[PDB]
């Protein structure tokens, strides 16, 4: 029942400004220190600021120079981190922690983008099975050209799950994110059951359900 | 002024074996403010260790925080599943209560050789003006791979790029595509496509190839 | 010092350090406790106040006591030492055994037990902000109070840790771990973790943070030795 709950977040433009909210249950929220500590994408923890009982005591990291401050609320429970002048270097997800550094109870995190590209739904195209391994066959479908992360792909409506692989996303040169889907099907299936690919890109509200058939 | 060097940067064994993990100081430093926590895939880090000793609330029996002055080490024994994970030291005795970069753990098992399978790029896709050709290499271990593009029996270098997926909670392998981007101009001016494929799993290198608008 | 005018001074408000203590753990319901010193003698029940204020601080202090019950006239269970450690915001009893009975009209057993900590509990949520705090005081067992007990807490980190030092047994200068501060029943703040022993577990402590501005710790701490566990207690203060 000791928890942290966090709201906030998305992503802006350099220069741009957010705020992110954490909201605590289950413990003395006023008795505690309380922190933000960052991980940009692929790297490790950075600490980011942190907040005195009373709500007036604030330090932060050398990198944040005035962009971003923290606040508390200790009747609504709850802790801020107000973000102003923000840079692409400020790209990562955002934890809010317990104490002063012995970090004992984490949040699940938020993530923030920072970018100049703007936000794009992805093209869909399948992946079809050209020759028939022997009774194994694959199959899949391409996510092309979308800004913000996250892609969510399901298969079938979600129905299929057994042989998936959803591939991490990898930036392009364009700037714009990639990524395959696959999924190995018995091959006596190919003629018998359809299979589907479901693509859902929800800061772009693009919703794209593709079929993958074998050609021939 | 102070960094924190973690080794090893990954490392691989089996469920049950033993995990020794460094932490090392750039300066001497005091035990009492020394943290381990734990990050599994996708999730938010967990306090695991605090006072370089101490085991948090519900860290169970089988790690242990050891080490002074300037050396610390994580022993994860009988490592169960659940324990593959990322790890991060920490002094927190003052800021910006540095972390280490970390060290991944991952699951050690048998050698697997890949299903490789090609992918032409399709019509609807060739109408926009682009190609992408897509190789995958399904359900091997371990981790490394060559993947390597012939088109026309010219080796292509510059114009793909590789994704891997995270080891697989079932079977504990790894599954890796290679996607090769040309122009609809450049594609429909070459024949042969073929992604070659050599792994320790395989007892020479593997071939997959289509001849393109068939 | 003052030990007779402690089993007859009543209580005044403006001695000094913790001017009295409850004793509920250190006489139950059903008994009464003798303490005796300098010719003078009281008997305390249960919940009674004891005046330690009529009391050097920093010292232990040191009573004969007789544990008796009425079934006729008396009956007494346990006699020995009665020892209490007084501090500014806290104190501690502790009972020496020197004299149990049989079914037999009385056997000689030692054996030494911690009776009641008590004080102006600081509450959790009115800790210190920030900062880090060094404690120092005694460290005290059984035939021995001149250890040296060392106690450090970092607020903001809610985390203390310390060690017990220059007893005379080898077995009990002991590291107290890493350990946070957590809330009482009560709201209290109270760390309790670890007894290490050369990187070794050997057992646990206790410690209840006294003082409006946490000015001391009092507590205990149970080790074990080649001969089993041995209690300790324990109260230091600040700077």
């Amino acid at each position: 029942q000791v928890q942290l709950v966090q709201s906030g977040g998305g992503l802006v433009k350099p220069g741009g400004s957010l705020r992110l909210s954490c909201a605590a249950s289950g413990f003395p929220f006023s008795s505690y220190y309380m922190s933000w500590i960052r991980q940009a994408p692929g790297k490790g923890l950075e600490w980011v600021s942190d907040i005195n009982n009373s709500g007036n005591v604030k330090e932060y990291a050398d990198f944040v120079k005035g962009r971003l401050t923290i606040s508390r609320d200790n009747v609504k429970n709850s802790m801020y981190l107000h973000m102003n002048s923000l840079r692409v270097e400020d790209t990562a997800v955002y934890y809010c922690a317990r104490n002063r550094g012995r970090f004992d109870v984490w949040g699940q995190g938020t993530l923030v983008t920072v970018s100049a590209a703007s936000t794009k739904g992805p093209s869909v195209f399948p992946l079809a099975p050209s020759s028939k391994s022997g009774g194994t066959a694959a199959l899949g479908c391409l996510v092309k050209d979308y800004f913000p992360e996250p892609v969510t792909v399901s298969w079938n409506s979600g129905a299929l799950t057994s042989g998936v692989h959803t591939f991490p996303a990898v930036l392009q040169s364009s700037g714009l994110y990639s990524l395959s889907s696959v999924v190995t099907v018995p091959s006596s299936s190919l003629g018998t059951q359809t299979y589907i690919c479901n693509v859902n890109h929800k800061p772009s509200n693009t919703k794209v359900d593709k079929r993958v058939e074998p050609k021939s | 002024e102070i960094v924190m060097t973690q080794s090893p940067g990954t490392l691989s064994l089996s469920p049950g074996e033993t995990a020794t993990l460094s932490c090392r100081a750039s300066q001497m430093i005091s035990s009492p403010f020394l943290a381990w926590y734990q990050q599994r895939r996708g999730q938010a880090p967990r306090l695991l260790i605090y006072g370089a000793s101490t085991r948090a609330t519900d860290t169970p029996d089988r790690f242990r925080g050891s080490g002074s002055g300037t050396d610390f080490i994580l022993t994860i024994s009988r490592l169960e599943p659940e324990d593959f994970a990322v790890y991060y030291c920490q002094y927190y005795d003052d800021s910006p209560f540095t972390f280490g970069q970390g060290t991944k753990l991952e699951i050690k098992r048998t050698v697997a050789a890949p299903s490789v399978f090609i992918f032409p790029p399709s019509d609807e896709q060739l109408k926009s003006g682009t190609a992408s050709v897509v190789c995958l290499l399904n359900n091997f271990y371990p981790r490394e791979a060559k993947v390597q593009w012939k088109v026309d029996n010219a080796l292509q270098s510059g114009n793909s790029q590789e994704s891997v997926t995270e080891q697989d909670s079932k079977d504990s392998t790894y599954s890796l595509s290679s996607t090769l981007t040309l122009s609809k101009a450049d594609y429909e001016k070459h024949k042969v496509y073929a992604c070659e494929v050599t792994h320790q799993g395989l007892s020479s290198p593997v071939t997959k190839s289509f001849n393109r608008g068939e | 010092a003052g030990l007779a005018d402690a089993l007859t001074a009543p209580l005044d408000h403006k001695d000094k350090g913790l001017q009295s203590l409850t004793l509920d753990q250190s006489v139950r319901k059903n008994e009464k406790l003798k303490l005796a010193a300098q010719g003078a003698e009281k008997t305390y029940g249960n919940g009674d106040s004891l005046n330690t204020g009529k009391l050097k601080n920093d010292k232990v202090s040191r009573f004969d006591f007789i544990r008796q019950i009425e079934v006729g006239q008396l009956i007494t269970l346990e006699s020995g030492e009665f020892q209490v450690y007084k501090q500014s915001h806290s104190a501690l009893t502790a009972f020496q055994t020197e004299q149990i009975q049989d079914s037999e009209k009385m056997v000689a057993k030692r054996q030494f037990r911690i009776g009641d900590i008590a004080g102006e509990h600081t509450s959790f949520d009115k800790l210190p902000e920030g900062g880090r705090a060094t404690y120092r005081g005694t460290a005290f067992g059984s035939d021995d109070a001149g250890g040296k007990l060392t106690y450090t807490i970092d607020f903001a980190a809610k985390q203390g840790n310390g060690k017990i030092e220059h007893l005379k047994s080898p077995e009990l200068n002991v590291d107290l771990a890493a350990a946070d501060i957590k809330p009482d029943g009560k709201r209290h703040a109270v760390i309790s973790g670890s007894v290490l022993y050369n990187q070794a577990e050997k057992g646990s402590y206790s410690l209840g943070i006294f003082g409006g501005k946490a000015q001391e710790v009092a507590g205990s701490a149970e080790v074990k030795t080649v001969n089993g566990i041995r209690h300790i207690g324990l109260a230091a203060k600040q700077e």
